[PDB]
């Protein structure tokens, strides 16, 4: 089956599915086209929302159908990065998120680039390749961002 | 030879819409 | 021929009649039109509200994110205070 | 006069049906922009949809903030009351 | 003297004017009251377009008529 | 007597309007 | 001149104004007729947000106009207040707010009516007469509430 959602801005993503495929697969997907967390998105059907334990069959959701959805500024889980300037920043992130990820995103926001960047979490530099769960990162942790010299 | 039944305008009995709002006769 | 002009006759009414059927559909398709742009004004509206709800969440947040240092300091006052008294 | 009069009548005929085909036209124009503004009231039942998830945003935020200032005071009190104690020696 | 001016909006404007009132004195009235152009006004009495260039005496327009307003 | 623009349909000679699609012969 | 301002949840103001009037003044003219406090309303006429240093001349505002209005859902100072519960909860003042208009907002939170109040600011109870700033109370400024039994 194929459906189209539709974004505020214009755009229209069209998704190959099935009518089995449950809310969080269908949110899943359009994280893999747009990138968009599936924390962040929600997903409307002929004025209803749609609720992640449910199936597309469960709205009557057929062949051609038009989702429509829209974009949280907000996420489920927050970070805090710290500059020793007294700068506070929160980042919505992922468990899953890479170090390399979190210094991305430190990037489009302050742009200081992820080479320079030195990320301290509890005593401890964390390093590139593993993910916020590998260093115990949990829900409005803060980590301390120092320049390199 | 017959007036429109909107701007009361008349017109030309081989008129069949108005000259004037380009209504049919009988609109 | 008096017959063919009985052709000629119903037709015209005919087509008479399907021209004024026609205005009172185009008639009210007009009022749509207009009734929809009449809607239309509001998505100007919405559109600004939704940019003032967006400035509001960038607000608190600014908000959380100061609250959230105060505490820290506070915690970090407290560790101090413990650890010295916890000699 | 019979020639007259159905010359008469049949040029009658094809401007009534040159006025039903101008005004069909004119109809076809109309059902095109209509289509094309329902596209656009499409989009603001989403901006309705959007704005409402802003709010709700807003007070997640806004609990989020109110929990921290729960926490301070928590701290404030804790710090309060041990300086007292340590002023006890 | 009063006249009114119908529209085909069903509504109905009042004016103020007198028989020497050129065609044009009168549809820059009906502009600067209810602000229709006048290159798209086109006013009906009696079955007759009026001339600018003419006067509402020209027509016989007395107290009390009621012109026709038509849009273009 | 005549077919129509559109939906393709042949109508009658009296008729104005296309029987199916209900659109005038000359559009 | 006479000029109607439409909220977005259909209702409809009227107000009397005159062009030399700035847009800080409309909406002062908008709190006087409806309560809202000016940094909460945002005003738009003919899809362009209104400044407040400008006037309505200065946006050709004529008789009868319509603007719209929308409204934030927070404004430019907020206070917290610690509930029985030790539960905090915030409110949207202006400096200049009584104290019994801000027992009137924590009612509206909490459901406990103004003469059952008592609210303490840094060891001192506050008098319903006085407002925020004649206590010097500032942003983020956190008030005690405190239960009393008169009336029902
Ligand atoms: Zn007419
Ligand atoms: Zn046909």
């Amino acid at each position: 089956m194929q459906i189209f959602v539709k974004t505020l801005t214009g755009k229209t993503i069209t998704l190959e599915v099935e009518p089995s495929d449950t809310i969080e697969n269908v949110k899943a997907k359009i994280q893999d086209k747009e990138g968009i967390p599936p924390d962040q998105q929600r997903l409307i059907f002929a004025g209803k929302q749609l609720e992640d334990g449910r199936t597309l069959s469960d709205y009557n959701i057929q062949k051609e159908s038009t989702l429509h959805l829209v974009l949280r500024l907000r996420g489920g889980m927050q970070i805090f990065v710290k500059t020793l300037t007294g700068k506070t920043i929160t980042l919505e992130v992922e468990p899953s998120d890479t170090i390399e990820n979190v210094k991305a995103k430190i990037q489009d926001k302050e742009g200081i680039p992820p080479d320079q960047q030195r990320l301290i979490f509890a005593g401890k530099q964390l390093e590139d390749g593993r993910t916020l769960s590998d260093y115990n990162i949990q829900k409005e942790s803060t980590l301390h961002l120092v320049l390199r010299l | 030879r017959w007036a429109c039944q909107s701007c009361t305008f008349e017109n030309e009995a081989a008129a069949v819409l108005c000259s004037i709002c380009e209504r049919p006769r009988l609109a | 021929d008096r017959a063919v002009l009985k052709e000629l006759s119903e037709k015209l009414e005919l087509a008479e009649k399907a021209l004024a059927s026609k205005q009172l559909q185009m008639d009210e398709m007009k009022q749509t039109i207009a009734k929809q742009e009449e809607d239309l004004e509001t998505m100007t509206i919405l559109r600004a509200q939704m940019e003032v709800y967006c400035s509001d969440f960038h607000a608190e947040r600014a908000a959380r994110e100061k609250i959230h240092e105060e505490k820290e300091q506070l915690a970090l006052q407290l560790a101090v205070l413990l650890k010295e008294n916890d000699a």
